[PDB]
């Protein structure tokens, strides 16, 4: 209420990582040269969707646990509105208490993003089949997000925490299963007064 | 006497309602009688008094009657809503307006490109002073005619202060450009006074002329406006 | 007497969504994407201005102490009497502050892209279902001017304070997934004599 937990969250990457740009324009640019995009700012930096990251995570271990989270990724599937994942990142007429901010790059696009070339080859013949190039996000690059919890609760910290943990796991972004998007985040929280900056 | 013309376009679009949910197609003198105003009284001018004043009878404003790629001024197509220029017809019409839906707020506003013209009519000659430091303060900033002025819709930019002057009409019979207070008319027209000094919103009612007709008047000086037809 | 002028340059710093209000040019854009951004005719973005300042000031200065009135709640009606009715407006007299919508420097296609949002199933790990929203991209240059009439001292001080709750919360929707984070940069000018 009168405070706000502020979660600076800075992941490098152990990996190499892979989020697809969404952008029409930007993607039909860039597939003259690759294939397969990253998703980058007209700043020149990549965006990682985040938010998307921690709910997931955290719908999966709470309903791990047994407790009655509803789940948020059906086809049709709305929020219930009385979980702690419809609490803290939002529900179908109440809005999420965590702004979960993008996780931008540190560095700029020439020094974190490579064109790779990726392959399908025949099992049979053992020979190259396919070809595309794609860009990916070399390892040891930094990203920094703030999550903003509003009318911050007692748990909130742990489970992003937690949901941390299954991303420093499981993985963020794309191609997760090929050995992409393993990273591992660091903590700097500092609970805050919201009244900061009026001074 | 001498007039102010001006190509004044919208930079956001403007709402304008009338009686039954109708809205306003193109921007209306009364408008800016009542922004000037507001105008005059922040930046504490004499001429501010007279804006209260609904019948100074000088600073008369003429309405803001879009203008067209011909050039012209969109004449009001007689007794229509619709307006139609001399030259070709380039009709405006309802479909230059769009219904809002805008967080509960469901309104209409006109879109923003559109030209409209300045008019400002004046008779005396020291008003004309006050006159040139309020299309001067326009001419940095800007006007906002509409609702949500404080929101930012309605805002007006001129892209030709031009101190022109101009004479009367000549003919009796003249079309009336803007609805026109003629007691007994049948055309009811509503308008207001804020008083923000003294409070009491006012919404006054009247039933005067709507505009498009040709009428005949000797006893005829040209908020109605004479066109000269 | 003189009137407090606030122009207020904004730079995107993540990508910006803000829903277009014209239901005709809205039904005309939902074709190519789900979610339109909000555009002039004129082929420029708008953003609405006054009430991010106002809600910025709504909570700060509520948990700040000065009690306030909570505006987008239930009845929303505010009072006559507090700090943000004397500045962003009330129920009765005009509000202080007139906030101009922040219009774009560049236009549709120049700072504008329809992108690929998405929801994916959590057992699966695949998109359930996908829809195309409209953005503005980052270091996109808005524009406003805000005009303070009858300025009073704490009045350039709480803009900026509520600025800077823009600048960490975020201006437009979408706004918890990371949509909306800029800086803003500002300078200010009195007006006495034309
Ligand atoms: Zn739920
Ligand atoms: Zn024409
Ligand atoms: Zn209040």
């Amino acid at each position: 209420a009168k405070t706000m937990k502020k979660i600076y969250v800075t992941m490098k990457t152990l990996s190499p990582l892979y989020t697809g740009e969404v952008r029409r324009e930007d993607k039909e640019a860039a597939q003259k040269r690759v294939n397969f995009p990253v998703r980058k700012t007209a700043t020149n930096k990549v965006l990682i969707p985040f938010k998307g990251a921690l709910r997931s995570a955290l719908e999966i271990m709470l309903k791990a646990k047994g407790e009655n989270v509803c789940d948020t990724g059906e086809s049709r599937a709305r929020p219930c509105g009385r979980c702690v994942t419809c609490s803290l990142f939002g529900s179908m007429g109440r809005a999420g208490r965590a702004s979960v901010d993008f996780l931008i790059s540190n560095d700029t696009k020439e020094q974190i993003v490579r064109e790779s070339t990726h392959l399908r080859i025949e099992r049979q013949t053992k020979s190259a089949s396919d070809t595309f190039k794609g860009e990916e996000v070399i390892e040891g690059a930094t990203f920094t997000a703030t999550i903003t919890i509003s009318n911050p609760q007692e748990k909130d910290l742990s489970l992003i925490q937690s949901a941390l943990k299954f991303i420093e796991e499981n993985g963020i972004g794309g191609w997760l299963n090929k050995g992409y998007g393993r990273v591992s985040f660091e903590v700097k929280s500092e609970d805050v007064a919201t009244d900061r900056f009026l001074k | 006497m001498k007039e102010i013309k001006g190509i004044l376009e919208s930079i956001t679009g403007f709402s304008i309602p009338l009686d039954n949910g109708e809205y306003a197609l193109y921007p209306a003198g009364r408008h800016l009688r009542g922004a000037i105003g507001y105008i005059a009284f922040n930046l504490d001018l004499p001429i501010s008094s007279k804006f209260l004043d609904f019948d100074f009878d000088d600073i008369i404003f003429r309405d803001l009657l879009p203008i067209s790629k011909c050039g012209k001024i969109f004449y009001p197509e007689k007794n229509s809503n619709s307006l139609k220029c001399p030259s070709c017809n380039e009709i405006y019409g309802s479909s230059v307006l769009r219904n809002i839906m805008a967080r509960g707020l469901s309104y209409k506003e006109v879109i923003e490109g559109k030209k409209y013209r300045l008019s400002i009519i004046v008779k005396d000659e020291k008003y004309l002073n006050e006159m040139e430091a309020i299309i001067r303060y326009i001419l940095s900033y800007g006007i906002y005619l509409g609702n949500k002025v404080s929101k930012g819709y309605g805002k007006f930019k001129i892209k030709e202060y031009s101190i022109v002057d101009i004479l009367p009409v000549k003919d009796s019979e003249v079309l009336l450009l803007s609805d026109a207070i003629i007691d007994n008319g049948e055309k009811d027209i509503v308008f207001s006074k804020k008083e923000i000094s003294s409070s009491k919103f006012e919404i006054i009612r009247k039933r005067g002329k709507a505009k498009g007709d040709i009428i005949r008047d000797n006893n005829h000086n040209g908020f109605g406006e004479i066109i000269s037809l």
